[PDB]
């Protein structure tokens, strides 16, 4: 699924580890990560 | 624990940079040390965590016959089990050195280190790993860090055929599991030379299998 309104964009994507793996790994190769930081940057939804 | 293993590459050394005779709250500076004596050594910490066995040898067969001392026997085992992280995981690298440094100022700990890069640590109980984490947060590291919940680490056992196969199928295993005697299992559990009339341990199996059989006809038929 995919809609703009004005700026925002939403996207919806649905993987399976098949595919999933991949896009994980790509990722983690061209920035790896030893110390576990990318959860330090990462913003829930704080109202709930 | 290399001991326990027992020419070229064997053999690492440190310098002695200074002798100190302990007194409480001083040290008395040393030129020289004696045999009776116990010392403070200076700089000879970084081959050995926990115990190690010192020797000069400047004789090959002095050398073959010498003997390395024994891993020091420790009272209790662990159990208590802490999980730990830091509070902010960039700061990894400082909480790695100083549980390095818990390990070589508290024998009693065991500090492991889990797929995730969370690390147990195993203490004797309560105080014990209490004093642990304040030196922890306050003389080594200067890192604030999380604690988990207080575990134990748990044992597997069982009480009462097998069928297996190599990956390259010409190997086919078959193992029967029993369930072990009370006694046997207290006997094993004390760590014992089988001295007087006291069951021999297992770990005396280096002597005649004969002896060893024998204690097992004798204690439990």
């Amino acid at each position: 699924l995919y809609t703009r309104y004005l700026d925002r964009i939403y996207m919806l994507f649905h993987f399976e580890e098949d595919e999933g793996e991949e896009l994980t790994d790509e990722y983690l190769a061209e920035n790896p990560d030893p110390n576990f930081e990318n959860s330090i940057g990462y913003n829930n939804r704080k109202c709930w | 624990s290399q001991s326990e293993s027992r020419e070229d590459d064997e053999t690492p050394s440190c310098e002695v940079e200074e002798i100190g005779l302990l007194g409480g709250r001083y040290v008395y500076p040393v030129h020289e040390a004696h045999k009776g004596q116990i010392v403070l050594i200076k700089g000879i910490s970084s081959a050995y965590i926990k115990s190690a066995t010192l020797y000069s040898v400047k004789s090959k067969e002095d050398m073959k016959q010498l003997k390395f001392f024994k891993p020091l026997d420790y009272i209790t085992e662990a159990v208590f089990k802490i999980v730990l992280q830091p509070l902010l995981p960039r700061e990894l690298p400082k909480l790695l050195d100083a549980l390095n440094k818990i390990s070589k100022y508290y024998p009693g700990v065991i500090i492991k280190v889990e797929e995730s890069g969370e690390h147990v640590i195993l203490g004797n109980g309560e105080l014990y790993m209490d004093c642990l984490l304040y030196d922890l947060r306050a003389s080594y590291a200067k890192i604030e860090i999380k604690i988990s919940d207080p575990l134990t680490v748990f044992s597997e056992s069982c009480s009462n055929s097998r069928l297996g196969e190599e990956n390259l199928p010409g190997l086919s295993i078959s193992v029967a599991a029993e369930p072990m005697d009370s006694k046997m299992i207290q006997d094993l559990s004390r760590n014992t030379l089988g001295k007087g009339q006291n069951c021999l341990d297992i770990d005396g199996i280096m002597d005649n299998p004969r002896k060893l059989s024998k204690i097992l006809r004798t204690e439990y038929g």
